């Protein structure tokens, strides 16, 4: 029975190890949580957009107060978490980053979301079935069927463009898609993008063009492109720069450097002329889609 | 027609203090930086000696049709 | 009898192990705990060095201050315009740093990832070769350029009908070349903060000026492209300067070196005289609508990955296909593809082609004026 008591004596000395660390646990297990709550618990958070992530573990940041402070202790926040333009909790006193924040995104942009979600089915309509197919056929299909397109080696049309009389019925089609396309509906007015501050239109478009890229899939509806859609003259004395650039900005978004098939872009305009000729093309909006004033039966159908 | 060359030539053969300040730099993200510079370039000009202050594209500064409100 | 060593080591191994497992957590976290007291450090450029220790530094976040050095910082290194870490109470140098690049020079620098090489496109080895020589060569084969007595090219500007293959060129170039292409859509550069577009441009050329060689590729300049006035809104004044900011850098006093610039536009009719001029833009690169050859040439490139029974009507499609740009053709494929998917025929043919082609050339009537030459 010696080795029993011999391996027995070990247990308590063995137990010491675990038993003693439970002390060593609480020791830091409390001070860890303790001070962290005091410094972190500080619900005041001055968000600061990172700039340079110098690894010489250093990194500078500019505050929401527009103040640059080189913190030699990135503090709570892994490198990866690190990169420029990235919301950060910064203890007000310390400018020590507490938390990482989600990301920027315009309160003017968020209003482009869709909670109430229309309720217009299709039968609501009438006579528009030609394009209603197209309407579907350019978004729903390419969305709920991306494996079929390549199995024929193709590519899916990049969004559509609605035009025609101003009473035929197009906003319903949007309404129709909005209720149908379970995808995150992105309805936006062409006028809204029209702003004062020399940098709201581009920003908002980017903001809207990003918000969609982070909720795939998405159909962004753009009522009356004319709002932001109009050829660009070339005068001297004065001339629309914003409405142009915003278009440009927008243009540079739809296509241009870096492609994207995560977002569907559907723009109606009571007048498909004023629109500049770098919005139509075929890449920007693939499908030019007429809305002809209806016949009769369709009329009989609407009434 | 060769004005920016003319400044390069002068800063070459020159002998005084050629200050190359761009009129597009004067306006910063601050409410006084501009005058603070001009008082500097002009202050520095006095100190240096017969100095050439040169402003390439004064348009960025002086464009008459101002608009106090924006 | 021998089962005890386990019951000894069993306890031991785990016990002796789980000991450090949980002990290390305190060290790492503690570092995180300790580092807490640790503290921000003001930033600024040295305006100048009053005395060895006396410094005139304009807070990077505001006004100027008289301050001293630290000690082992190197009073010699501290120099005018040098960005330094500064103190939040002592308000002295907390440690000199280098020239940042803002959070915008990364997106156009390390970010914009080009795609396939130049082979991906074509239809006109005209600009492909023409640009390459101006742009690529004057770098790896400029050492002999002086043997002719000619400075490397300055800048190159695409300019063509919307869809001639411009934006696809910048991608092909940065993909193949690879060096330091920083793409500027010339739109997201604009902000609203007096000279917020002056700093972006400065950093762009500064970063590059130091980081050169670098390719500068500006997507749509018609923004800052501008043209000046006499005049327009108080807004236009901002752009101009900004529009000029670049112009003064591209030429002015300090002479661009290594760092080259691709100018992008659809419609060059809008641009300022002072920009097109050599010393700023060397030779303009036109990209016309693919020829019947160029079409056919491009047509077999986008429709190449399509299931097509021994009926490919390439000579027919291309034929009817006139005035059709490079995507008007792609669309043609994509269009037919919808006929392809359409009704039901996983395998396309010569039917879902023409239908598209005219269809693709039918709506093309809604595009008045698609050409605009420069000067
Ligand atoms: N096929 C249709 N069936 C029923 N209503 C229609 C139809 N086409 C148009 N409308 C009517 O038009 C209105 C929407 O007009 P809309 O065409 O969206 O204006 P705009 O084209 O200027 O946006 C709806 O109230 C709807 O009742
Ligand atoms: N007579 C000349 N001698 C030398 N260079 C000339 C002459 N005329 C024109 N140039 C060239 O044209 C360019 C003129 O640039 P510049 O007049 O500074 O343009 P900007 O007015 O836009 O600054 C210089 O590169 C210069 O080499
Ligand atoms: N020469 C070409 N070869 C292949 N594809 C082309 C060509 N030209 C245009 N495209 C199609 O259009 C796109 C290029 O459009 P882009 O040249 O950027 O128009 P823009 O000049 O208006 O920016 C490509 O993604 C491709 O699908």
């Amino acid at each position: 029975r010696t080795r029993l008591l011999d391996s027995e004596i070990k247990i308590m000395k063995s137990e010491v190890l675990r038993v003693t660390h439970e002390l060593q646990a609480m020791k830091d297990k409390i001070k860890e949580n303790s001070e962290k709550i005091k410094v972190n618990k500080t619900l005041p958070y001055l968000v600061s957009n990172v700039i340079e992530l110098l690894d010489v573990k250093c990194a500078v940041i500019k505050t929401s107060t527009r103040q640059t402070y080189f913190l030699p202790v990135i503090g709570l926040v892994d490198a990866e978490k690190l990169k420029p333009g990235d919301l950060v909790g910064v203890n007000k006193d310390s400018y020590l980053i507490l938390e990482t924040l989600p990301t920027e995104y315009d309160s003017r942009v968020k209003a482009m979301e869709v909670d109430e979600r229309p309720t217009e089915q299709y039968s609501d309509i009438g006579g528009l079935d030609k394009q209603i197919q197209e309407l579907v056929e350019a978004i729903v299909l390419p969305m709920n069927h991306k494996e079929k397109f390549e199995n024929l080696g193709i590519q899916p049309p990049k969004g559509v463009l609605m035009y025609g009389p101003p009473g035929t019925g197009k906003t319903l089609l949007a309404r129709a898609c909005a209720a149908q396309t379970k995808a995150t509906f992105l309805k936006l007015a062409g006028p809204q993008l029209v702003q004062m501050f020399i940098g709201d239109g581009a920003k908002l478009v980017r903001d809207a063009f990003a918000l969609a890229k982070e909720k795939a899939p998405s159909i962004i509806f753009i009522d009356e492109l004319d709002a932001i859609g109009t050829k660009r003259f070339d005068s001297e004395k004065a001339g629309d720069r914003e409405v142009q650039r915003t278009m440009l900005e927008l243009l540079n978004q739809l296509d241009g450097f870096q492609p994207n098939t995560q977002v569907k872009v559907i723009a109606a305009t009571n007048r498909v002329d004023i629109l500049d000729p770098a919005l139509l093309r075929s890449g920007r909006l693939d499908r030019k889609i007429e809305f002809p004033m209806p016949n009769e039966e369709a009329r009989a159908r609407i009434m | 027609c060769g004005k920016t060359m003319l400044a390069k030539a002068v800063a070459h053969h020159t002998t005084a203090a050629f200050i190359r300040v761009v009129g597009s730099e004067f306006v910063q993200k601050y409410l006084g930086e501009g005058p603070r510079m001009v008082r500097d370039v002009f202050r520095l000009a006095k100190e240096n000696a017969p100095a050439i202050i040169f402003i390439d594209e004064i348009d960025a500064i002086a464009t008459k049709r101002f608009d106090a409100q924006t | 009898k021998l089962l005890e060593h386990k019951e000894i080591d069993g306890r031991l191994k785990e016990l002796r192990e789980q000991l450090k497992e949980l002990t290390k957590q305190y060290e790492k976290s503690e570092n995180d705990l300790k580092a807490l007291q640790s503290v921000g450090q003001i930033v600024g450029e040295v305006l100048k060095q009053l005395t060895e220790e006396k410094f005139i530094v304009k807070a990077t976040n505001g006004p100027r201050y008289v301050v001293g050095c630290r000690r082992q910082l190197d009073k010699s290194k501290l120099k005018p315009g040098t960005r330094v870490a500064l103190d939040m109470t002592t308000l002295t140098i907390m440690r000199y740093l280098p020239r940042e690049v803002d959070p915008l020079v990364y997106n156009m620098s390390h970010e914009d990832p080009g795609n396939v090489s130049y082979s991906e496109i074509g239809g006109l080895s005209e600009q492909i070769r023409e640009l390459r020589e101006v742009i690529e060569l004057p770098l790896t084969n400029p050492e002999l350029f002086q043997r002719v007595g000619i400075i490397p090219p300055k800048g190159c500007l695409l300019y063509g009908p919307p869809g001639t293959g411009k934006t696809l060129l910048a991608r092909a170039v940065a993909s193949q070349l690879d060096c330091n292409f920083l793409k500027v859509v010339s739109s997201s550069i604009v902000d609203k903060y007096i000279g917020e577009s002056a700093r972006l441009i400065r950093e762009m050329f500064n970063y590059a000026r130091d980081h050169q060689p670098c390719i500068i590729f500006m997507d749509e300049i018609d923004a800052i492209g501008g043209r000046r006035f006499s005049e327009g809104t108080s807004a236009d004044r901002e752009i101009q300067r900004t529009l000029m900011e670049l112009l003064n850098q591209m030429d002015g006093f300090d002479t661009l070196h290594r760092v080259k610039m691709i100018m992008a536009t659809n419609r060059p009719d809008t641009l300022d005289p002072a920009l097109l001029r050599p010393g700023r833009l060397d030779r303009k690169i036109h990209i016309d609508l693919p020829n019947e050859q160029a079409r056919l040439d491009i047509l077999k490139i986008h429709a190449g990955p399509i299931t097509k029974h021994g009926e490919i009507d390439y000579e027919a499609i291309v034929k009817l296909s006139d005035g059709f740009n490079g995507a008007d053709l792609r669309n043609v494929c994509t269009e037919a593809g919808m006929f392809a998917i359409r009704a039901d025929h996983d395998f396309v043919v010569q039917e879902d082609f023409m239908k598209a082609v005219r269809k693709v050339a039918d709506s093309k009537k809604l595009e008045s004026k698609l050409d605009y030459k420069p000067v």
